[PDB]
RNA sequence: CGAUGUCGGCUCAUCACAUCCUGGGGCUGAAGUAGGUCCCAAGGGUAUGGCUGUUCGCCAUUUAAAGUGGUACGCGAGCUGGGUUUAGAACGUCGUGAGACAGUUCGGUCCCUAUCUGCCGUGGGCGCUGGAGAACUGAGGGGGGCUGCUCCUAGUACGAGAGGACCGGAGUGGACGCAUCACUGGUGUUCGGGUUGUCAUGCCAAUGGCACUGCCCGGUAGCUAAAUGCGGAAGAGAUAAGUGCUGAAAGCAUCUAAGCACGAAACUUGCCCCGAGAUGAGUUCUCCCUGACCCUUUAAGGGUCCUGAAGGAACGUUGAAGACGACGACGUUGAUAGGCCGGGUGUGUAAGCGCAGCGAUGCGUUGAGCUAACCGGUACUAAUGAACCGUGAGGCUUAACCU
RNA sequence: AAUUCCUUGUCGGGUAAGUUCCGACCUGCACGAAUGGCGUAAUGAUGGCCAGGCUGUCUCCACCCGAGACUCAGUGAAAU
RNA sequence: ACACAGGUGGUCAGGUAGAGAAUACCAAGGCGCUUGAGAGAACUCGGGUGAAGGAACUAGGCAAAAUGGUGCCGUAACUUC
RNA sequence: AGGACCGAACCGACUAAUGUUGAAAAAUUAGCGGAUGACUUGUGGCUGGGGGUGAAAGGCCAAUCAAACCGGGAGAUAGCU
């Protein structure tokens, strides 16, 4: 559950570190960014030689929220800190080749298919 | 809204209430028919009641749990000694309200609440 | 008839200035 | 009531065993990839037990690649295959809520002797 | 906020329209003393449903 | 079709082998038995009057007694109407059950909404808060401004303002149902519908479907 | 000018249409995609941030779109008080000076218990023609009406390629609305426990008071959103711009004059709610009352005796009903509330006793004890015999049937 | 610039985005040397700006505890 | 002007905890503040708690939340040392 | 040692909310500044109205201040309402 100002942890080696949400895209007046949905962040913190700089403007999709995700049977899914993959502006595919932590059944699509194959677990 | 909800405020905080309710518990087991006001008497059988239901078993546990509440051993022994055997074969029910007409100085509502067998 | 009428008293909001 | 618990009574496991705040428990759920069914364990410590008859519920708590992650099992769900006590902790509370705000020795629970 | 103009004698009746007491629809008279009291209420001498209940 | 009359029993989950939790509202529907039937030439419009479940004798009226004495029914908690379609036919005494839903995968519930009492335009209208703090004087959930100045002078009928909520008729529509069990009097249907537990339900075949 | 509070914001809006989006069209220097321009269309919808008092504007990033105006540049007896708009102070500047500047700078106060209109709710009265309990009809009124993306049709039509549809169908979202509490959670000073200081219950042990519920940890019911169900429609009628058919006036031509057809989120319906004070007061079903007598200004007259129905009210126990009224349930031929019994739920192994330990404490008895608003039961308590209101066959005229 | 009208001057810093802030520049509308100039550690319920922490300030409110509001009894105002 | 939450100099100074005349709970002693009774709507006031987010609020973090004790360790620019 | 530091009494009054026909003609509540000094406070004294006093705000001089209050000139005058 991120909004615009939301602080998110990065589940790939990308170089950054802590990004920020600055928009939820896909809607007018749209509060909220679940697992599965693609904001859009600025890189608040980064390593020195990493493929993405501090300042840097491009979309990332959210892959473990504390709020967590709801699956058909009523079971609940909630992790420790909020954490997103970072995407390009034109393509939408990950800029990194390693995803850290676990990720859950939402990026089961066609779009996020590289973010489940390089997840060590799938819950 | 208070659906479902159980238990009257009585222009009271939650701590005065139990003091209140402690106190005329008291009063009641002490001298067996008390008049108050309607809705205090319509409480207090929901205070009064289970003090006489947890004294139809004599332990030790059950009277430190009638002196927790109550705080007087005057009442406890008499929960214990005289009320306890005497609504044994009750199944609930101890105390009888009677509408007694209106107090004079703030016309409210009055009750006696009685003990059945007093 | 009328009673003598008070002194000043405090105001509590100032007269709006129209200028 | 009666009709709800008549209802409640018949989707209701009858194989759920025995397990307290504290135990680690391995709970393998059923994972559904179009046409293939298979078992997905998932194992760590019971932090809280709803129970509630058919909509019990338990959260089970388990430090997964570094991120801490908690998944609520509902109990009675045909998602969840089967429920395996791999050990019984001493915790005094029902809810081990405490244990988010710990992490390695300090995040540690003595196994209880019968 | 206040009223422009002085609300009439008759206005002020209309408004007192509601304001009328009602009587007790009646007293029920107890079995055994025989005194009118409020139904469901003891009577003053302290009879309920033909039981004294309180001396005096 | 006709629509049957039920009580609301309370909400509860049917766990499919797949894995899913539908969440039903359980709707007891016992035998509702035809009470009256109104046609074109006497009353002027095609309709039964329907009953169900019981009532005590000593509560029951005479001029209710009467009403389902005519009919030959046992008298009921209350009577409800249902228009009929021009094929539809039903006869005095005739017991209707929930077998009637038998083949119907969607309904539309309608009952009494719980009484929220005096409500204020947050809760009401979903009107925002003003400021918590920031200077605020005693307007931190009022309605703020109910118009405009001189033109035009009043305030529009229809305004958003505080007032009874809930306690009224509510339809919920196109409510798929999950279960028809004939032998408990039971109608499942997935999701809420309107009232307290033991509130009357009427439920209708959907008009949308 | 014996005062009509002035910018911007906030809250809440409401109308216009010169339409921003969505809908329907004509022309195009319209291949397609996408545009341009004009016509029709006001149903619904119509950004969040950075900077600044700002409106605005610039910028960032969204969106189908971030419309233009009116409403005392809508809205301070609704909020704010940053700007402006007193008294303090300073800078630049002007002036010999007091002082001054639509130059700047720091500081600087926002009252009103609502009589009337209006509006949102909710009752009482009387009416509706004998009285009464229900169920209705629906005049009329209100609510609702938004839209993205993906996939299929189809890499098809079209195009040199690049690219890439109409029409039709399917799925899944955003925003908004309604309901609900099964789930996930919040709250839960009425449940359980931990614990600090202190005071008390003679003391030990065990408890209670007070310290924000002392501080905390959990949490039942209820209420609830972030939780999860559902909604916008399809269809129909009449149309707008527009498109036509047949067809003269005008041997031709011509959508029009006669006649006929199609045509949109606008209109009338369809969906949801209110609704017979709809005084034009409607309908249907059922229930109740089938006494005597006297005076007169002989009237739809008054009065006495007898009678008191159906139904209602009142009172009591009350309710997921409620400000109060109201509304619903129940009143012994009784589960209406409280208690009580069983269960559940929550807390988490009471007290006492025993054992181990020098002791704090641990272990056993023991998942113990306690357990609100919950579930299922149960007349133990309180819902009383009464009394009270309401009557006694219901006007005239004229029809059509009946005798 | 507590002084700059033009002006949100220009360039750089900080921010995704900075009419404010900071640092330079000098084009000082209209600084300037005891109506002192320029620095200055420490001090400040002083003005401006940025962070960490923190949060119902806000997204967007929900529930709860109390005092009013509501009903009954007693007393009983006011502006206009 | 009131049996008015204001103002009014000196003296006395118990216990437990505490650095203390702070603070909490008490003693001696003194009080419950001269309308009560119900109810448990909106809204106002004074408080408590809050999912996810964390200044996005706003003129401005206004208000709130937060920090908070003792001992030891450790402590920058700058400086009139 | 100190117009030294933290902090009650005591002196003050920066912010906010409340209150605004108030509990109060300037307060209350929560925070806030000083707290051995250019400190604070009791009692009494002195300064008088174009005069006082003023670490200076035209501040204060009995709820009154760009000339106090009371009585008098006095029925000032009022081309104004
Ligand atoms: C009340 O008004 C007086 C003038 O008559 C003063 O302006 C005073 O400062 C005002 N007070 C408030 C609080 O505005
Ligand atoms: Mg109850
Ligand atoms: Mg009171
Ligand atoms: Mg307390
Ligand atoms: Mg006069
Ligand atoms: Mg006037
Ligand atoms: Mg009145
Ligand atoms: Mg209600
Ligand atoms: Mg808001
Ligand atoms: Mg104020
Ligand atoms: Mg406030
Ligand atoms: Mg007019
Ligand atoms: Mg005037
Ligand atoms: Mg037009
Ligand atoms: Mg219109
Ligand atoms: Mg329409
Ligand atoms: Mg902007
Ligand atoms: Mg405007
Ligand atoms: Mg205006
Ligand atoms: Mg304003
Ligand atoms: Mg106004
Ligand atoms: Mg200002
Ligand atoms: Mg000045
Ligand atoms: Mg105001
Ligand atoms: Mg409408
Ligand atoms: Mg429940
Ligand atoms: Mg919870
Ligand atoms: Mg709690
Ligand atoms: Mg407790
Ligand atoms: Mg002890
Ligand atoms: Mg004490
Ligand atoms: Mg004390
Ligand atoms: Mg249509
Ligand atoms: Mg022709
Ligand atoms: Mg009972
Ligand atoms: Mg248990
Ligand atoms: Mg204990
Ligand atoms: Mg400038
Ligand atoms: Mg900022
Ligand atoms: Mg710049
Ligand atoms: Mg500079
Ligand atoms: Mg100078
Ligand atoms: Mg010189
Ligand atoms: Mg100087
Ligand atoms: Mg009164
Ligand atoms: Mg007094
Ligand atoms: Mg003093
Ligand atoms: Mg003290
Ligand atoms: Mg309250
Ligand atoms: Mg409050
Ligand atoms: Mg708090
Ligand atoms: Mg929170
Ligand atoms: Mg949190
Ligand atoms: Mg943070
Ligand atoms: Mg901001
Ligand atoms: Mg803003
Ligand atoms: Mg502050
Ligand atoms: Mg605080
Ligand atoms: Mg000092
Ligand atoms: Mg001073
Ligand atoms: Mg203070
Ligand atoms: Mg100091
Ligand atoms: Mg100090
Ligand atoms: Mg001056
Ligand atoms: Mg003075
Ligand atoms: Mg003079
Ligand atoms: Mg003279
Ligand atoms: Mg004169």
């Amino acid at each position: 559950m991120i909004q615009e100002q939301t602080m998110l942890n990065v589940a790939d080696n990308s170089g950054a570190r802590r990004v920020m949400c600055i928009k939820v895209l896909g809607g007018s007046h749209r509060r909220y960014a679940g697992v599965g949905d693609i904001i859009k962040i600025t890189i608040k913190e980064a390593i020195p030689r990493g493929k993405v700089k501090k300042g840097d403007v491009l979309k990332a999709v959210v892959v473990r929220t504390k709020k967590g995700v709801r699956r058909p049977d009523g079971s609940v899914i909630r992790f420790d800190g909020n954490a997103c993959v970072l995407l390009n502006n034109n393509s939408e595919q990950p800029i990194g080749t390693r995803i850290f932590g676990p990720v859950t059944r939402e990026l089961r699509s066609e779009k996020f298919m590289k973010i489940i194959s390089l997840a060590p677990e799938v819950l | 809204m208070r659906h479902r909800k159980s238990g009257r405020q009585l222009n009271r905080n939650s701590s005065h209430r139990q003091a209140m309710f402690r106190n005329m518990a008291g009063s009641l087991v002490r001298h067996e028919i008390i008049k108050t006001t309607l809705p205090k008497a319509k409480e207090l059988r929901r205070v009064v009641e289970p003090l006489i239901t947890l004294a139809k078993t004599d332990s030790v546990a059950n009277r430190r749990l009638a002196f927790a509440r109550t705080r007087d051993n005057e009442i406890v022994a008499k929960l214990f000694n005289e009320l306890g055997p005497r609504f044994a074969s009750r199944a609930g029910g101890y105390t009888r309200i009677l509408k007694c007409g209106f107090r004079a100085g703030d016309n409210a509502p009055m009750a006696y609440i009685e003990l059945v067998d007093r | 008839g009328k009673p003598r009428p008070y002194s000043p008293r405090p105001t509590s909001h100032p007269r709006p200035i129209r200028v | 009531s009666n009709i709800i618990k008549q209802l409640e009574q018949e989707q209701m496991k009858q194989d759920v065993p025995s397990f307290r705040p504290g135990d680690t428990v391995e709970v393998k759920v059923w994972v559904v990839e179009g046409s293939k069914k298979r078992l997905q364990a998932f194992e760590g410590v019971v932090i809280a037990i709803r129970n509630r008859g058919l909509h019990s519920a338990f959260t089970v708590r388990k430090i997964s690649n570094g991120e801490g992650v908690e998944r609520v099992f509902q109990t009675h769900s045909p998602v969840v295959d089967s429920i395996s006590v791999k050990r019984r902790g001493a915790v005094r509370k029902a809810k081990l809520y405490y244990l988010r705000e710990r992490t390695g020795k300090a995040a540690r629970i003595k196994e209880r002797l019968n | 906020a206040v009223q422009q103009n002085k609300p009439t004698r008759s206005k002020r009746g209309m408004r007192r329209s509601h304001d009328a007491l009602t009587a007790v629809t009646s007293l029920s008279v107890d079995k055994t003393s025989g005194e009118k009291h409020l139904r469901h209420h003891i009577t003053a001498d302290g009879y309920y449903r033909g039981r004294k209940v309180i001396a005096k | 079709m006709i629509g049957l009359v039920g009580k609301k029993v309370g909400m509860t989950r049917i766990f499919t082998e797949d894995g899913v939790s539908i969440p039903v509202t359980v709707i007891e529907v016992e035998a509702n038995r035809v009470t009256q039937v109104k046609d074109l030439a006497n009353d002027g419009y095609r309709a039964i009057q329907v009953t169900t479940g019981a009532k005590k004798a000593n509560r029951v009226t005479k001029p209710e007694a009467g009403h389902f004495a005519k009919a030959g029914v046992e008298a009921g908690r209350g009577l409800w109407e249902f228009r009929l379609a021009e094929g539809e036919e039903f006869t005095v005494g005739q017991s209707i059950s929930v077998e009637l839903f038998a083949d119907v995968k969607k309904v539309d519930v309608t009952g009494t909404s719980k009484g929220k009492g005096f409500a204020g335009t947050v809760k009401r209208w979903n009107f925002r808060t003003q400021d918590a703090t920031h200077g605020n004087s005693l307007s931190h959930r009022v309605p703020g401004s109910i118009g405009q100045n001189q033109t035009p002078g009043k305030v529009f009928k229809g305004k958003k303002m505080a007032g009874q909520m809930g306690n009224e008729r509510v339809t919920v529509q196109s409510l798929d149902v999950v279960r028809v069990d004939a032998e408990r009097n039971l109608l499942l249907v997935k999701g809420a519908v309107p009232g307290a537990t033991g509130s009357d339900l009427i439920v209708k075949p959907a008009v949308k479907a």
